[PDB]
């Protein structure tokens, strides 16, 4: 019917159909669009290795949030509806933005130049790539459970202490998922034998004799 | 090629004697000097140099700011053709892509991954496997952890010799015949060689000398 | 015809509609950008 | 826009008009005790703004 | 729905548009037609052979073939309205393993480099760009296995094969 | 690993199994050796919309059951239990076996088919 | 509706005052003042100005939020919803 | 969350700390490449023209199409004097 | 590789090692890297071709 | 890396046994060749031949991008992914777009493949941080889908059935049981394929 | 290869193209006949992983008609298939013509 919309998309079709009309100085409108894109990119873009680490961490956090909501549904016997899907997606997006800022700290450290800051950024990037989960998250879960089970004055104290810290929103389901999973025995025996040596071996021998 | 490379380096050092790149300038591919400036200086300093050679010097001087030799694109042009990549009436884009691809191929990761590809294609022998085993054995645990950060360094430290082998006609060892050293008596200049046949029946030792005259008999 | 991508989309739609299956992201993404149809043209 | 303000501040920093500490002041998520580090980094600014 | 009628047209373009693979020949070149038939049948592609000796419109079709192929060579093969060429070109495509695709799908690989010359599986050893060139000035470079060559001609088994 | 990867972390319901049939089947590997494997067909159901049926051959009953369950989870399907059953007659013919599925207010099938209807959740 | 808007983005039909108005209305019909504020913030961080219609539908999101709060789960805690009602009226005025 | 652009920029600079005003990731990659200390992990920022071309393609798949540029009836509406005549 | 058994002694030779060292030198990409290899060539009895 | 572990095990075992054995080479080769890179590169090569301006091309581009992301994340299996891919490729709009593209003298296909390599690196669709670029070099310098006129490998599963019939004589895909003398081991349980001999 | 009371050609034929060889390759425990291990890109594309169709699964169907009815389509493409395409090994090279010469 050749309207404004149809004519606009028809005109946009051929320039990108070819390889000529969309180059560095051919289309000023496309040039301005790309300039804005690059202006935003140079600010919100990280270094490559930190980006890889951030991708791994974001994958882990997405999986954990999904596991939390699945735990809620399995426990309560409800059914996964569109409202649940939207809540899931919104929580995931919030957590991704939060840890995006966290890895903004990490990237700034990695690019600072200071040897100690670059060192710390390097070990944390390496841990993220190897997939070992953070200790900050462990502390967050422990503190959330402590707040849940604390009396009123203790709750107020911790809540006002941490209210400005900007910790991520953790679902009760996620905290309980962290807490519930059992603790391994080999790591415990290794740690006790390393921290106490012969006393550790003697204690573990006594424990196994009890077994 | 050597003439052009050295002239480009001389001009780059002259410019540095006389005098960082931003993202916009990098994308525009505008170096510290312009093609017109390079052409004018070359024409002034070198009268006899022809127009085609002057254009070549301009191109090489412009390109040495990025990569000194950049000989990979010239070769890759023969392997990959414009029609094949579907870029026939866009020579500028074709050359841009060829430079991009050659400078990427020159990278360490590219060599490591080509070596891995060939290993998967089974073009190694027991000698190559032994060399890889020696490299891995001498590689230490702390060095392994250090190279795991890069994720290509630990592959390369093991495949380095096989990386040479896979690049055949340009860098591959040729195991030729063994060449020993002469063993002749200094005083009488006699060489002693051995020969056997039938196991224990026929055994001979031949003494060979240089007959200074042209009258040699056996 | 039993293996058509449209039929796969419908089967995943019923699975997700039961209420005890967790949809993949590609289900909603293909609802947004459905398979390319040979018919009607 | 955030980026317009941020670019203007970039130009001000380049000209020396404004001073920004080297390294992140608002830091969180990396260590269990990080709001404390942020407070330690912001004490000077808070006191100067109040007085 | 209609009676069977052999197709005839004075235009080479009608043949190209109608038949996928069409070869024009004559009865005086049986061996070349036999070889092209062997190749096409080996690759299992429907092919129409047209003898121009008794074909009506012989001169029109012949001049059209000559102007499209830029040579008088009666045994000629066409696929997707293009010219693959005579027996020599068919043999060349068979040699470098592009005939399967030019017949089945109608396009010649333009990748560059030969696939026939292989010692084993096909890989990329020796394909990477050489820094600075100078592939010739490494006199002790790897030269490959000791290829053997014949001393005399070993008379051909058949005057045709 | 019994559930395929595409269906791994997605089922929110507990499945319960039953076997349509076990059987003994002879399989030829070479003209000089014939082995005597076991053939099992079974189906799994959740009782809330998700169910499937699989079958397999294996040299042992447990191996056959494992493979059959893997196939059943591969070929799992689903329905809608808003009305706990159909709302119109469905007549299909799967190469000789002609099956009618119609609405009701109870289960009006023999025991074998009633078990499948329970697996699906179709009470009406 | 949300996925149609996302498809507009991915197809390059950039969002507009009307698109954000549709999103705000969709959030209001259920009473998501949080999503309404996030949409207004997205508009603000973009160049488009929010208009009196957007403010109207923010107020409507507020009234729906007042309606939707769970008075049974509030009673079981013995908590008056009056502070929440006052918060809503304060922000609207 | 509901942060306005001003507070968003302030938070950005708080999260970075005077590195936000530095060169940038691409610029630091360029400098590392020229100085020769570029880990094999990194994609070298090389051949700016072709890199820009491919990035332009990638952004081209999202570029909006201009719609309804000008309407003659609206133009006639706008000029008061002509409509009065 | 250092020859240890007589089978490898039947293959070891300085002028032939010149071939392997030329190949490594050509593979090298930086003059500073080739300097260590050439210094080792000279430290060894490798015949320079 | 798991593939690094496989390479280490292979070299260890070969040096231990003083021979390269079929078992151990099979193990290392399988560890090396188990990856979805083939399908993701298939899908992105198909995406390349599209036009960034056409709206139908944009729809196909996003469909194939979603498909590649899903297979990479492992949500959808290879067989289902191939069914979706072959449908989207056999579509008539895709063939019209590719035919329009191949006509010009300057086609944006090369830029498409390069941007595909960059996207694969960034999105983490690869096995190693810089594998996509060697993949691209291989696809360009070696017979693959990137060098075909349509952007998919030259198989009859990716061709039109109406285009299949008039070219090759195959029938009018199993050996009839009446053929008791076909080959040494050929029987009715041995399948055949239109344009290839997988044997 | 080691050939006993049989020619090497026939031995490799049996160990490549055969019911027990295919079953062992798919991973079915057979003893008298074995497939050839680790052939890289040389094993037939019919028996490459991610191609063809699984004979361990095909054992489940008692008749060829039942196999045709219940057997899902084969995967069109694979890594080994890409290698074969690159080598040009998707169709054997044409042998010399025999339909135009007499039998010697």
């Amino acid at each position: 019917l050749s309207s404004g919309i149809n004519l606009g998309r028809l005109r946009l079709a051929e320039q990108f159909s070819s390889m000529n009309g969309w180059q560095s100085k051919e289309d000023p409108a496309f040039d301005a669009y790309v300039k804005e894109r690059r202006r935003k990119e140079n600010y919100e873009a990280f270094d490559q290795r930190v980006e890889r680490g951030y991708a791994a961490a974001a994958k882990l956090h997405k999986a954990e949030i999904q596991n939390a909501v699945k735990r809620r549904l399995k426990s309560s016997g409800a059914k996964f509806t569109a409202e649940t899907l939207r809540e899931m997606s919104s929580a995931v997006t919030e957590r991704l933005a939060w840890l995006r800022d966290v890895w903004a700290q990490i990237d700034s450290d990695y690019r600072s130049g200071d040897s100690a800051r670059q060192e710390t950024a390097a070990q944390e990037i390496s841990a993220a790539l190897r997939g070992e989960p953070n200790d900050h998250m462990r502390w967050v879960y422990e503190t959330k459970r402590e707040l849940r089970f604390a009396g009123p004055v203790g709750r107020r104290a911790i809540q006002e202490e941490l209210q400005a810290a900007e910790l991520p929103e953790v679902l009760d389901e996620e905290v309980n998922r962290y807490h519930d999973l059992k603790l391994n025995m080999m790591e415990i025996e290794r740690e006790v034998k390393a921290k106490y040596g012969v006393a550790g071996q003697q204690h573990w021998a006594e424990l196994q004799a009890a077994k | 090629e050597l003439r052009l490379d050295l002239t480009a380096q001389s001009l780059k050092e002259a410019w540095m004697r006389v005098s960082f790149q931003s993202v916009d300038e990098y994308y525009a591919s505008v170096d510290g000097l312009d093609a017109e400036q390079i052409g004018e200086v070359l024409a002034a300093l070198f009268p006899e140099l022809n127009c085609y050679e002057a254009q070549a010097l301009v191109q090489r001087t412009l390109e040495c700011i990025s990569r000194p030799v950049s000989a990979a694109s010239r070769q890759l042009s023969r392997t990959i053709t414009a029609e094949a990549v579907g870029l026939d009436n866009a020579p500028g884009h074709y050359t841009n892509f060829l430079e991009w691809m050659g400078r990427l191929t020159e990278t360490r990761a590219f060599k490591t991954e080509h070596a891995l590809f060939e290993f998967s294609r089974r073009k190694f022998n027991r000698d190559d496997v032994r060399v890889m085993f020696e490299n891995y054995r001498l590689m230490s645990k702390a060095t392994l952890l250090a190279d795991s950060a890069d994720s290509y360094s630990h592959f390369y430290t093991v495949l380095k010799d096989f990386a040479r082998k896979v690049a055949g006609e340009d860098s591959r060892h040729q195991i030729g015949v063994r060449i020993d050293e002469a063993e002749v008596d200094p005083e009488t200049g006699i060489a002693v060689g051995r020969g056997c046949a039938d196991g224990e029946k026929y055994h001979f030792t031949a003494l060979l000398r240089e007959n200074r005259d042209h009258n040699g008999i056996i | 015809e039993k293996y058509e991508p449209w039929e796969h989309m419908k089967r995943m739609g019923r699975l997700v509609g039961t209420g005890f299956y967790i949809p993949p992201e590609w289900y909603n993404h293909f609802r947004m950008f459905p398979p390319i149809n040979h018919n009607f043209q | 826009s955030k980026f317009d303000y941020l670019e203007k501040w970039r130009d001000m920093y380049r000209h020396g008009t404004l001073e920004v500490p080297e390294g992140p002041t608002l830091n969180f998520g990396r260590t269990p005790d990080d709001h404390k580090e942020t407070m330690a980094a912001l004490v000077r600014g808070w006191y100067q703004r109040n007085r | 729905a209609t009676r069977w009628l052999p197709f005839v047209s004075s235009d080479l373009k009608d043949y190209l548009n109608r038949y996928w693979a069409v070869m024009f020949t004559v009865g005086a070149r049986p061996i070349e037609t036999g070889h092209i038939r062997h190749y096409v049948s080996w690759y299992c592609t429907r092919m129409k052979v047209v003898l121009l000796d008794h074909h009506v419109y012989v001169e029109p079709l012949r001049q059209q073939l000559q102007e499209v192929s830029r040579t008088p060579e009666l045994p000629l093969l066409f696929v997707n309205k293009k010219l693959v060429g005579t027996l020599r070109d068919v043999e060349l495509l068979e040699r470098e393993k592009k005939l399967k695709d030019v017949l089945h799908f109608g396009f010649e690989w333009r990748v560059g480099g030969s696939v026939a010359a292989t010692n084993g599986q096909k890989s990329l050893m020796g394909a990477l760009p050489a820094p600075y060139g100078d592939a010739e000035f490494f006199r002790g470079r790897y030269r490959g296995p000791p290829v053997a060559r014949p001393v005399v001609s070993l008379p051909t088994l058949h005057p045709f094969a | 690993d019994l559930i395929p990867k595409e269906h791994r972390g997605r089922f929110l319901c507990n499945f319960q199994l039953n076997i349509v049939a076990y059987d003994m089947r002879v399989v030829k590997f070479s003209p000089k050796d014939h082995r005597q494997w076991i053939y099992c067909v079974l189906y799994v159901g959740s009782g809330k919309g998700i169910a499937g049926w699989g079958r397999a051959v294996a040299p042992s009953t447990q191996e056959a059951k494992k493979e059959a369950i893997r196939e059943a989870f591969s070929n799992i399907i689903a329905v809608d239990l808003e009305q706990e059953g159909p709302m119109y007659p469905v007549r299909v013919n799967a190469d000789g076996v002609r099956v009618l599925l119609y609405p009701a207010r109870r289960i009006v099938a023999n025991f074998r088919v009633a078990d499948i209807l329970c697996a699906f959740g179709f009470q009406h | 509706c949300e996925e149609l808007a996302h498809k507009m983005e991915l197809m390059g039909i950039v969002w507009n005052a009307n698109t954000y108005l549709n999103l705000i209305r969709s959030a209001q019909v259920v009473g998501d003042v949080a999503a309404v504020e996030k949409y207004l913030s997205r508009m603000r961080e973009e160049g488009i100005p929010a208009s009196i219609g957007h403010l109207t539908w923010a107020v409507q999101a507020h009234v729906q939020s007042m309606i939707r709060i769970d008075y049974d789960a509030l009673k079981e805690k013995d908590e008056s919803p009056l502070p929440t009602w006052l918060e809503h009226l304060e922000t609207c005025f | 969350k509901a942060l306005s652009p001003y507070a968003q920029a302030l938070r950005h600079v708080a999260l970075r700390g005077a590195t936000a005003f530095g060169p940038g990731a691409k610029e630091m990659e360029l400098d590392m490449l020229r100085k020769g200390t570029l880990p094999a992990d990194y994609r070298p920022p090389v051949q700016g023209r072709w890199d820009d071309t491919i990035e332009r393609w990638a952004y081209a798949w999202q570029f909006p199409a201009e719609e309804e540029q000008d309407d003659i009836t609206k133009s006639v509406e706008r000029n008061a004097s002509g409509m009065q005549a | 590789l250092e020859p240890c058994t007589p089978r490898e002694w039947l293959q070891f030779s300085h002028r032939n090692l010149a071939y392997a060292y030329n190949g490594a030198l050509r593979a090298c990409h930086s003059l500073p890297s080739m300097l260590l290899l050439y210094k080792e060539m000279k430290q060894r009895g490798v015949k320079v071709d | 890396d798991t593939e690094f572990q496989a390479l280490v095990e292979f070299i260890e075992g070969a040096s231990y046994d003083q021979l390269i054995s079929g078992r151990r080479f099979k193990k290392v080769y399988d560890v090396l060749s188990e990856n979805d890179d083939m399908f993701i590169w298939l899908c992105h090569t198909a995406m390349s031949v599209l036009n960034p301006g056409d709206m139908r091309s944009r729809l196909i581009y996003n469909h194939l991008r979603i498909l590649a992301e899903s297979v990479a994340s492992g949500e959808m299996t290879q067989r289902t992914a191939f069914r979706f891919f072959e449908s989207a490729v056999r579509s008539p709009a895709y063939r019209e777009i590719a035919k329009r593209q191949l006509e010009g003298g300057a086609a944006t296909r090369l830029a498409g493949i390069s941007a595909a390599a960059d996207v694969m690196r960034r999105m983490g669709l690869t096995r190693r941080p810089m594998s996509s670029y060697f993949e691209l070099y291989q696809r360009i310098v070696e017979r693959s889908e990137a060098m075909t006129p349509w952007g998919f490998p030259p198989l009859f599963q990716f061709e039109e059935r109406l285009s299949l019939e008039p070219r090759l004589k195959f029938f009018s895909f199993w050996i009839p049981p009446t053929w008791n003398r076909a080959g040494r081991f050929l029987g009715p349980h041995v399948t055949l394929y239109p344009g290839m001999t997988p044997d | 290869i080691n050939s006993g009371d049989q020619s090497p050609y026939r031995y490799v034929e049996e160990r490549l193209y055969s019911k027990p060889s295919r079953l062992d390759r798919e991973g079915v425990k057979v003893n008298k006949t074995y497939a050839l291990q680790g052939l890289g890109d040389l094993e037939p594309l019919r028996y490459g992983a991610n191609f063809g169709i699984s004979e361990k699964d095909a054992l489940k169907y008692e008749t060829v008609a039942e196999k045709a009815k219940y057997m899902e389509p084969p995967i069109p493409y694979s890594s080994l298939a890409a290698r074969k395409l690159a080598a040009g090994a998707l169709w054997p090279a044409a042998p010399d013509p025999e339909g135009m010469i007499s039998k010697e």
